[PDB]
C-alpha cells in the first residue's frame, strides 16, 4: 500500500503470480 | 531497521520497477487543491477546452458546466 514509508537473483526467466493487489 | 489509511482519493508515482505506488506528497498537494476549490472555488477564466462525450446527464456534462462557471 504505501512501499514510500516503510523502506541473491531473479532468474532471467521466471514466472510471476498476482498480489491481492493485481501484482505481478 | 501507527494504523495509516488510503486517501480514497490519491495520485500516484511510478518506481524504478514502473509501479504505480501510493505518493503522499502528491496526493498532499492535489487533495489541497480539491479542498481550496470547495472554500473559495476555482476559476478557468482564459482557458480553451475541447469536450466529448459531454451528452446530456453525464459526467462530462457535470464537467462542462464546471469550466463554463
Amino acid at each position: 500500500m504505501n512501499e514510500s514509508q516503510i523502506m541473491e537473483t531473479i532468474p532471467f526467466l521466471h514466472l510471476r503470480k498476482k498480489d491481492e493487489f493485481g501484482n505481478w | 531497521m501507527k494504523v495509516e489509511t488510503i486517501p480514497f482519493l490519491h495520485l500516484r508515482k511510478k518506481d524504478e520497477f514502473g509501479n504505480w505506488e501510493y505518493s503522499k506528497k502528491l496526493t498532499g498537494i492535489y487533495l489541497d487543491g480539491l479542498e481550496a476549490a470547495a472554500r473559495s472555488g476555482l476559476t478557468f477564466q482564459g482557458k480553451h477546452a475541447l469536450m466529448t462525450g459531454a451528452g446530456a446527464g453525464s459526467i462530462g456534462a457535470e464537467v462542462l458546466q464546471g469550466l463554463l462557471s
